[PDB]
Parts: C-alpha cells; structure tokens; sequence
C-alpha cells in the first residue's frame, strides 16, 4: 500500500476536497496528492516557503500552495509540540474561501483543503490525527 | 432551551440569558473574604461573598480583582465567580445549557486551555464556545468581517476579524483602560486638590467617569476654550457632604486613550493602534476594516469620541474622510449582546465545543475551534 | 427518635424554626393565612425574614420527589410542603411585602 491509500484515507469522509503528502526531507517532491485539484502543482520553492525559517514576510500578501494564493492565520509549525499552520484560501470578487491545515511529520507535510462551508476546526483535527499517526510510525 | 451568555469582564462581570435586550446580572469581578479574625456562628455566615453580595457587604471584606489586565492569573478566584454566576446570579446548572465565553485578545494560549479544561470538567458544560470580545462586539453591531476596538476595564486592543474569524497576528494591544482611566483621574484630581484614599471615594470618582466625562472633537481647540467655555466645568456631590469640581479633566481622562502621552508612556493611540492594526493585515481586508470600525465597553460611553475617532482616522488615513465609526448606545454589553446574538442563533450549534471533542483532542481543541 | 430527614443546611431550618416559633401557632395556620392574605402578624421586617430564607429550585424538586409519609419530616419541612400546596405564594408574599413597604 502506498501514499494513494493515505491520500483515500484523507479521502474518506468526503469532508476535504483535496490531500498533500508533499515531502520536504529526503525526497522533497509531491509524494502523492489528489490528481486535476490545487496541491498536485506544489513546488519545493513553496515548501521552502512553508519550511523557512522566516515566520514573518508571508503575512504581507499571504502566501502561496499550488499557484493558489492564501492568507495565513495561526503559525505554530516549527514548535514541536503543536506543529501546526491554519491558512484560508484567498478569492477576488466574492468568490468562497475555504480552509486549509500544513502540518509536519518527521518525514512529509500533510496539507488539506476542506470544502465550502466546512469549518477548519475538523480540518485541522483530521490533519493533526494524521501527522500523529505518520509520527507513531517514525515517518 | 435559552443560552446563557456571560461576559467575564475586569471590572464587571455581566450574565444573562440568550435573546435578552439588557443583561439580568452585572456585578463587580469581586472575590470578598472576612478582614477581621472572628469565627461564631451568627446563623451560618459565608466564608467567601463575590459580587453583588460582596459589593454590599464589603466593609467587612477584602476584596480581591483578580483579573489584571485582561488577562487571568488566580484561577481559584475565576472559579468561584464562575459559581457564582451559574448558581446564584443566574440561578443555573450549567451541564445543560450551552454557555458562551469571552477572552482577551492576546491571550496565552495556557490561560484558554486551562478555561477550556475547567469548564469541561469542573463545572461540566455540555457545550462552550471562546470568543474574542470583539469579534462579539462586532456581532453587536450585526456584521462579520472588520476591525474592531474593545477597551474594557483592563486592556485595549484592536483587532481584524474575517468572516467572524479573528487574525492574531496584526491584533493589537494598548495597556490601559478604563482602571487606568480610573487611576489618571484620581491622579489628576489629586493634582486639582482633592485626595481619594478611601474604597467609597474610588467609586465616586468611578461614577464622576460614568456621568460628566466626555471626548470633545478637538482636544487643542477646547483646551484654547478651556478657561472660557461656561458649560465645561462639571460638579459632583457625594452623599456625605463632600463637592469634586472638575474641569478640563472630564475630556483629559479619556484622551488618554486618544493620546497615550497624556499619562507618561509612549504607546499609540486607540486611533494610531487601529491604523497599525489595519495596514499589518492583507491590503484587501483593510476597506472592510475601515467600513466596520466599532468601539466597544464601557470605556466608550464617553460622549464625542465618535466624530473624535472619525476625525483622528481622518487625520492619519486619507481614504476616510465619509466612513462612520459605529458607536451603539448599548456598547457597554456588546460583548454581551453580541454574544446573545450568536448564542440565539440557529447557526451557531455546529460551532460549539462537545465534551467528546475535548476527551479525545485534549485541551487544545480551543486552539482550533475558537479561532 | 424518628430520623428528621431534611433536603436543607442546618442553617436555613434553623432561621426558620427561630422564624416560626415566635409567632405561637402551627404552620398550618402560618399557610393557610398566607394563602387568606392577613397582614396581622406580616410587618415589613418578617417579610423580609421570609423572603430571605425562600425555597431553592433543587430543594423544591427534593420536596416533590419525596413520595414517602410526611410524618417523618422536620417541622420546618411540613412548613415547606405546606407552603408549596398554595397557589401562586411567593408573588402574593412580595405583594403583600412591597404594599406594606410602599407604606411605609
Ligand atoms: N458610563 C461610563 N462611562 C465611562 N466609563 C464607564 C462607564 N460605565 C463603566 N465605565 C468604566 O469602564 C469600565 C467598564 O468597561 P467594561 O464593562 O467593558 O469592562 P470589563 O469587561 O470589566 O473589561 P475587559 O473587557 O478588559 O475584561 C470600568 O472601568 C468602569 O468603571
Ligand atoms: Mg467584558
């Protein structure tokens, strides 16, 4: 079973529109994600954006995933105890904004992007409960 | 069933029911133990009064304020007002009724899930939801996305809210309020001649504050009038017999938080914190965040600080000449309000905290919840 | 001795057994004159001693959950069930409080 599996397992509920498990050590590419959707065009410079050590400039204009411009709320991703980065996806015209979680294994980044009127909080708890377990099992 | 909302504030504590046009309980954040040593019985005497009871017995009382500056630190205290105001003020168990909170902006985060965690196991709530004071301030005046300043009794603060989401990063922070307010104008009373050593005297000088305090629009303008206006000098009569005039003083203790600089510290302003506020977020939000500026508590009921924040907002940003500041006549509660507002709502039954959410995600669902 | 069972503190049965035992009657006719509404024995201080020891919801509900004989009871609880039979008390009580103050 590969990292498919994982990203259908992040599939399952039908509450998250699209799954990352992007790596940043090792091999750092887009390991797997959902295909035709936003995070299958991450590159290493925005990993290097989420991974740099500069927890400031990307609240000027956000930041990007994808190419998709998004805003940062909360940044608590190299704390070790938290590990976690909230995001919501910028829009021009009224368009909806949907929520976004980036968090660190000791291997990968799981990213999701959640759906129209899904709240971040299950989000963020589904995305946590995954990196916990990807962390149990030292990856 | 009807919510309660209460809003846990520095120096007054407010309870009532959800949809409720006033709120049924405000009372001082008072914790009173006996001064004097004495034990008796004297039919069944409470060890410890808060509030309203500690507020009418209190010459037989320490009192303890145990919230300084927005921010909690006894938590002991915290608790018994808690009991407080379910038990006896609202008269409620609070395992069936979904309550409504209120933090200070830039809380620590130890601070939100040790009240998380002492709601969820002490007093057992089958639902609670922290919010930012002025994201409900916000809610009071019935919009969702925009910049809001709440000064309190113990902090300021102005912060952006999106989609009645709060972005803690540009949330900024002015230390003083209206117990600051409070002690300048004892200073400056003092410095007119009078002398405020006693509780009763305090809360004279609280009430001078409550009555004939007042923003002018221009501050050098009634200073260049402040020798001839007729209708500047004030008056107050205490029930003993003692008169406090006061002057220029009545628009000298609120500009303090228009002018910082007033009292001896260089920290901006509740229009120049606001304007900093708003130019930290992301551009596109900041049109929102001028068209939805609302001042909230009882450090607003000031008259005149209205045209005041639309003249200062006027003199840092060019933009703003037309927009207006929206000051409700009822932003003492709009905390409170607010919170009745969300509370009432049909909306609002998703966002609430389960017990099972906080057994299997720990305290730190209030991280990613109340966000 | 029959066990006194009481839902209350020591202290709220003892405020009203001191209450009670200076009016030299049963509570029956304490009752049944606060259901007739005689302002005789009601001066505004007793009133006042009345209202501050009224009855809590979860004391109430015990009252009313008690489906046992009656006789066991303190006497201050035979008061308290005896007050709960009257329709309507606490209101025609602050009614009677508030006309005699208002009067005063
Ligand atoms: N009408 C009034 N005019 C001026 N000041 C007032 C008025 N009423 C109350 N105050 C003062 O303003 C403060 C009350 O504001 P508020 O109720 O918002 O504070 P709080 O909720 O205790 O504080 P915080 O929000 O920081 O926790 C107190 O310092 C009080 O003395
Ligand atoms: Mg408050």
């Amino acid at each position: 079973a590969g990292w498919n599996a994982y990203i259908d397992n992040l599939m399952a509920d039908g509450t998250c529109q699209d799954a990352a498990i992007v790596g940043y050590k090792d091999s750092p590419s887009v390991w797997a994600a959902v295909p035709g959707k936003t995070f299958v065009n991450i590159t290493p410079a925005e990993v290097g954006v989420l991974v740099g050590k500069d927890r400031s400039s990307f609240y000027v204009n956000g930041l990007t995933l994808g190419g998709q411009k998004c805003s940062v709320i909360r940044d608590s991703l190299l704390q070790d105890g938290e590990f976690s980065m909230d995001l919501r996806t910028k829009s021009t015209g009224g368009a909806p904004t949907f929520n976004v979680t980036v968090t660190k294994t000791d291997k990968t980044l799981v990213l999701l992007m959640g759906k129209e009127g899904v709240h971040g909080g299950l989000i963020n708890k589904k995305c946590y409960e995954m990196a916990s377990h990807l962390r149990r099992s030292q990856y | 069933t009807t919510a309660l909302v209460c809003d846990n504030g520095s120096g007054l504590v407010k309870a009532g029911f959800a949809g409720d046009d006033a709120p049924r309980a405000v009372f001082p954040s008072i914790v009173g133990r006996p001064r004097h040593q004495g034990v008796m019985v004297g039919m069944g005497q409470k060890d410890s009064y808060v509030g309203d009871e500690a507020q009418s017995k209190r010459g037989i009382l320490t009192l303890k304020y145990p919230i300084e500056h927005g921010i909690i630190t006894n938590w002991d205290d915290m608790e018994k007002i808690w009991h407080h105001t379910f038990y006896n003020e609202l008269r409620v168990a609070p395992e069936e009724h979904p309550t409504l909170l209120t933090e200070a902006p830039l809380n620590p985060k130890a601070n939100r899930e040790k009240m998380t965690q002492i709601m969820f196991e002490t007093f057992n709530v089958p639902a609670m939801y922290v919010a930012i004071q002025a994201v409900l301030s916000l809610y009071a005046s019935g919009r969702t996305t925009g910049i809001v300043l709440d000064s309190g009794d113990g902090v300021t603060h102005n912060v952006p809210i999106y989609e009645g989401y709060a972005l803690p990063h540009a949330i900024m922070r002015l230390d003083l309020a209206g117990r600051d307010l409070t002690d300048y104008l004892m200073k400056i009373l003092t410095e007119r001649g009078y002398s405020f050593v006693t509780t009763a005297e305090r809360e004279i000088v609280r009430d001078i504050k409550e009555k004939l305090c007042y923003v002018a629009l221009d501050f050098e303008n009634e200073m260049a009038t402040a020798a001839s206006s007729s209708s500047l000098e004030k008056s107050y009569e205490l029930p003993d017999g003692q008169v406090i005039t006061i002057g220029n003083e009545r628009f000298r203790c609120p500009e303090t938080l228009f002018q910082p600089s007033f009292i001896g510290m260089e920290s901006a302003g509740i229009h120049e914190t606001t304007y900093n506020s708003i130019m930290k977020c992301d551009i596109d939000i900041r049109k929102d965040l001028y068209a939805n500026n609302v001042m909230s508590g009882g450090t607003t009921m000031y008259p005149g600080i209205a045209d005041r924040m639309q003249k200062e907002i006027t003199a840092l940003a060019p933009s703003t000449m037309k927009i207006k500041i929206i000051a409700p006549p009822e932003r003492k509660y709009s905390v409170w309000i607010g919170g009745s507002i969300l509370a009432s709502l049909s909306t609002f039954q998703q966002m609430w905290i389960t017990k099972q959410e906080y057994d299997e995600a720990g305290p730190s669902i209030v991280h990613r919840k109340c966000f | 001795e029959p066990k006194e069972i009481t839902f209350l503190d020591a202290k709220k049965s003892l405020n009203l057994n001191i209450f009670l035992k200076q009016f030299k009657c049963s509570n029956e006719e304490v009752a049944a004159m606060i259901r007739a509404g005689d302002t005789t024995k009601f001066d505004v201080e007793v009133l006042k001693q009345l209202l501050k020891l009224l009855p809590e919801k979860h004391e109430i509900e015990n009252l009313r959950a008690f489906t046992e004989e009656r006789a066991k009871l303190a006497s201050a609880d035979h008061f308290y069930l005896l007050l709960l039979a009257i329709p309507c008390y606490q209101l025609r009580i602050e009614c009677m409080l508030l006309c005699e103050g208002a009067a005063a």
